[PDB]
């Protein structure tokens, strides 16, 4: 997987940063960022984040690729995209989603997409499933270290409710799980109060909502 | 078919890419895309896509290939275009025939059958 | 800040208009205050502007006005009838006198009115000072106008002409439900 | 600099705007001064705009006014009821006469007033000159309006109709806690 | 926002223009209000500007006015006759007095008026105070103007001069169909 | 230049704002002239803006005014209490009547005043014309307002209510050192 | 747009101008309305600006005015004579009093007037209140001015001085063909 | 062009500035015309803005004005005392009354006046209508103000207090050389 | 378009200027209308700017004015004497009263005028109402001013002081050739 953050290409001069400067211009011999990547890894997945913020000129780069599969490097070499898949993400949203991306992705662009894949809001059941996944990954690490961990249902409900934000989705979950569960445990395990052969069960303290356990 | 995309030349800085950097410039010994393509393939079709996106001063190179048949690179070598078919494409005059006049009495609005 | 600014996202990401140009874009025209000459002149320009942009779509005209000059108001009336797309007229606040006349002139089936609005109609007013010979000339002209206005009311409302003449002798006030029964509007809007 | 400019950052920056456009962006509308037609029309244009921007979010209306023309005020009233999002009305300074009427017309549960504000209510005023026949016509119309205004007060406040009629015979003044008890507003805001 | 802005799309597009400049670009000029001196001066500047842009295309003049100063009106008239492209005049609302003289002066075959419009014509007005000697000088000049205006009406309409003089003794009102029969306009526009 | 421009360097730089917008950015608000309804409304819009920009930082309010409308002044008072951050009030020039009232309403410990300034307090003014019945209705309301204003003075100054009652009988003038002794301000600024 | 905008085509692009700046570029200056100091101060600035732009090209002055202040008119006169390029004057509408004076002051052979224009000439007006001694001083000065204006008329028109003095005693009105015979202008423009 | 524009080279400009903003950038503030309440706040804002950029640089305050409200240019006095820099007050035209009060308040050693200027000083004015009781209250306050202004004159000029009281009972005019001897200014500028 | 725009090219080009700023750039300043306080203040600012852009070049002052306030006129005078480059005064139209005193104050040898211009000089005006004691004070001040102005006239023109006093007893009008002989100006410009 190749990844680019399109928010880094908001300004006009950054367009040549992706392809490479013309000869005689500073930095031309450094090459581009996009065309070498697609030469080195011709069968990769290409992901462009937040393509709803890039400078309009990069869209001409994209239209060329989507239209015929290739870009020419500033050294005259061809970047062959016929074996890569292009995934672009956006916060544009269908009519409004369209107008916000469409503004640059005018019909001349939208006709070049094979599809639009829509990603749904998380339900309460999903935020609980996401937490179960995070807890399990910790349980695996602990088993490898000789420690058994069980998190109570009141502990799971709290973490799912706390690490989920309608405005950030599941992203904040990484720190909510790490800071409430992984960190306190790491301290004990390293200190040696909890050792290989140990067991901890994590309950909530109803008046604090802390994750409380020991051995 | 020698094909160039004019959307890659939107700033007065992409011309050296076509003909080469001056002596003493970091890209000097590279050559130049347009003259090398023409020298290697003297009998060819040359296509310049969306020639309405090139920075306007890029036209001043073509204005030297359409009249005399040649272009000189940064080593003084000449490309010879006498056996090249040159095609440029554009939609520049289109959005001038998609509208009606505003008023009670209509006009014609076809003479700008895109001279614009 | 008599008129606020609004910002929209377009092909280059930004346009900055007022609180009225933004709505013109959404094919909404407002008619308020006295129907004079300068204001009428501007409404006609806006309607012609919208017809050209899209001859197939409706134009919404919001009416809230006490009345005005007939001559000025006959422009607009003729433009609404001349142009291709339907003009749908919506009454808010009041539509009195010439305001009521334009309200009923909207496309048939599209004459709406909000539930607490009022519509009022009456014969035209005027006057003159001069020699008895000039007084006669001017008296005849106002009477012809009265007659013409009555025919247009009957045409648009479906009332007989004689019924229209009796009803405009003195100020007649109609509540929104009365305007519907009478035939000045087709219906009452309730909620979006 | 009667009205100052403010700066905000989003993507690329710039896009400076006035102090009132900046608040319209936060779905906040202010209503001050007398209620008349040109001003009422602007309040309506702003509400239609905000509805279009986002039909699901509340619109906040600040009300500080001595009163005004009923017709103009009714166009505001009907728009508030027609559009999709709730309108939450907040009283500061005063809401008198027509101002009080619009205040109670906000979304139920969302009518709030600041603690040192005042609300005053009374029967409608009007007048006329003309022939005895015209006087009768105009007197009837004002009485019908009085009746309709009282029905809407009873509907929105929960008071019986007879109680509303008695209470508007003479200017009635209510302090913020009295407005809450009476039923004109739901609550008093205190601190953020 | 007394006058709205519109967005036009072309080679580059993004051209923000006023509702009146957008129409000037469509070779449309409006004449409204009284025919004074400053306003006439502006119309002439626009006609000369259009003549240079494209000498081979018609210019449309939209007329809606009660009258005005003859001198100012004559500068518009002479320019219309001097320049190369035809000027087509369209009467809406009213064309009275000097407005009526400005209407019939358009290119033959291209004078058109909307069906509910009114055209009114009359002899020149004026006055003076001073010594008997000065009164005579000023009286003679207004009579010369009356004579000249009548010659031009006869020239443009086809009526005999004697008929024009009789018809301009007192205010004369013509409906759109009479203007056509009389010869002030060539035709009536109806529906697109 | 009724109001001069200033330039400031940031990131991109340049960025030239007004002489008053530059200060609004520095959380500085000026209150001057009479306190009415259109101006007071702007003071409130500025405070709400600053509160939303950073709820944890103080707002500085510079006061220089002869008096005003009680109602308009109360909308300022209540906003100043509702919003989260402290408002620090500074008296320069004069603070009279309603101006004095708002000055003492600033955050405790943050009420300053320049050394040659003046503060004046008095009773509330008003009036009315009408039937004896309406005269008694309006007289009671002004008296309730007077009582409420006195309670707020006692609250903010630490004086007993009766002491406030006596000191508002007639116009009372206080020099900057007396404002400190009395309890209207906490301190006098001198030199940087 | 009280005054419309126009767009041109140069080496770059855009280049938007007012319905008057665009014509200044074509070396066209309009003189309309009454002559007075501020307006007469602006015309001089424009003529100096155009001479510098290109000393070898004519400047066109379009005149339509009732008259005005002599002092202001004379600063225009002297600039016209001082600067190198010819100034060609064209009379449309009217050129009365001081307007006519400036009309004849243009370059010989280049004084034109439209077919229905009017030119009127007369001796100067003035007045004074004060002591008999002051009256004498001011009376002498106006008489000196009258004498000077007559010399300049004779100089530019070719009429003898005695003939000019007789003709300007009372308002004299000339039609376009008479202005040509008299010698105020050289010719009449008709059609392009 | 009521106020002209100027250009200067910095880094990558260009950058035009107001004929007055260009000078604010040169730490020069003009105080002209009668001292009011709105103009005084603008002067104060400029001084604070000049004390924010560089506090270790003098601020020049040119002063040409006939006087004004005492208690509203007695807030430009307290901002000068308080800020960090030195305000060197040059003179030109006239400095009368309150204007002459601010002129002497500048940094010692830096008070300058042009040679043909005039400075005039006098006792403060006021008045009142009402009950004998209210008259007493207001009379006392004006006398207190008179006393305070005299103390500040004695402080800044070096005159004894009694000398100041005698010299202000009735208007006293001083020429530039007398202003220097009296001590209102330190010196007279002549030629560069 | 009260004031037209002009453009010029230098390096980057464009440079769109209001025609008066375009001339300020050419070190040309205009003085027209009454010599008040706000207008004089603006002229002084322009001269300081030009003297700071290039201390070695002359600054032309074009004068066309009826007179004005002496105090304001004197700050213009003192600035012209203070600043380093010569100020050359040209007078087209009229230079009366204060407008003539400043016309002679220009650099010796560079006091050119118009050929049809007029210069008028006179004794200063004033007045007063009050107690006999106050009348005396004000009478003395105006007489001192008269004396000072006579000294400056004699200094700049070369006339003896006694001759200057006799000649200003009553308004004296001079033609351009007399201004030259008298010594008010050095020469008359004719044709380039």
């Amino acid at each position: 997987l190749l990844r680019f953050d399109m928010s880094e290409y908001m300004e006009r001069h950054t367009v040549s940063r992706l392809i490479g400067a013309p000869p005689g211009y500073v930095g031309f011999d450094q090459g581009g960022l996009l065309t070498d990547a697609v030469i080195k890894h011709p069968h990769a997945v290409l992901l462009l984040d937040e393509i709803e913020k890039a400078h309009p000129d990069v869209f001409n780069i994209l239209l060329q690729v989507m239209d015929n599969g290739t870009l020419t490097d500033n050294n005259g070499r061809k970047a062959d995209f016929r074996n890569v898949v292009l995934v672009m993400t956006t916060n544009a949203g269908s009519t409004d989603a369209m107008e916000e991306i469409k503004k640059i992705f005018t019909p001349e662009f939208r006709n070049r997409l094979d599809n639009i894949i829509w990603f749904d809001h998380l339900s309460t059941d999903v935020i609980h499933q996401v937490v179960d996944k995070f807890i399990v990954e910790l349980q695996v690490q602990l088993d490898q270290k000789g420690v058994s961990l069980e998190v109570s249902q009141e502990a799971r409900n709290w973490l799912a409710e706390k690490g989920y934000d309608r405005a950030m989705g599941a992203r904040p979950m990484a720190r909510v799980i790490q800071d409430n569960l992984k960190k306190p445990l790491a301290n004990e395990l390293l200190f040696g109060s909890l050792v290989d052969g140990g067991q901890v069960t994590v309950a909530l303290d109803k008046e604090k909502n802390e994750l409380t356990y020991g051995f | 078919l020698l094909r160039f995309d004019m959307s890659e030349y939107m700033e007065r800085h992409t011309v050296s890419r076509l003909i080469g950097a001056p002596p003493g410039y970091v890209g000097f010994d590279q050559g130049g895309l347009l003259t090398d393509a023409v020298i290697k393939h003297p009998h060819a079709v040359l296509l310049l896509d969306e020639i309405e996106k090139a920075h306007p001063d890029v036209f001043n190179i073509l204005l030297q290939v359409m009249d005399n048949g040649t272009l000189t690179d940064n080593n003084g070598r000449k490309a010879d275009f006498r056996n090249v078919v040159l095609v440029m494409t554009t939609n520049a005059g289109v959005r001038e025939t998609e509208r009606k006049s505003i008023g009670l009495i209509h006009q014609d609005n076809s003479t700008d059958a895109m001279e614009e | 800040a008599l008129v606020p600014m609004v910002i929209e996202q377009t092909s280059r990401g930004e346009r900055s208009f007022d609180i009225y140009s933004r709505l013109l874009k959404e094919r909404v025209i407002f008619l308020t205050g006295q129907v004079e000459d300068h204001m009428a002149n501007l409404i006609v320009a806006q309607m012609l502007f919208l017809e050209a942009e899209n001859p197939e779509k409706d134009i919404y005209l919001y009416i809230n006005s006490p009345g005005g000059v007939i001559t000025a108001g006959m422009s607009i009336y003729d433009t609404m009838q001349f142009i291709k797309p339907d003009v749908s007229t919506i009454c808010m606040g009041q539509a009195a006198s010439m305001g009521a006349f334009l309200l009923t002139a909207g496309a048939k089936g599209k004459r709406f009115c909000l539930p607490n609005s009022r519509v009022m109609i009456h014969q035209p007013l005027g006057g003159y000072q001069g020699q008895a010979t000039d007084i006669e000339i001017h008296a005849r002209e106002i009477l012809k106008v009265k007659g013409r206005m009555n025919e247009l009311m009957a045409l648009h409302t479906g009332q007989s002409l004689e019924q229209i003449e009796r009803d405009t002798e003195r100020d007649r006030f109609l509540s929104a439900p009365e305007a519907v029964e009478y035939g000045l509007v087709d219906s009452i809007l309730t909620h979006r």
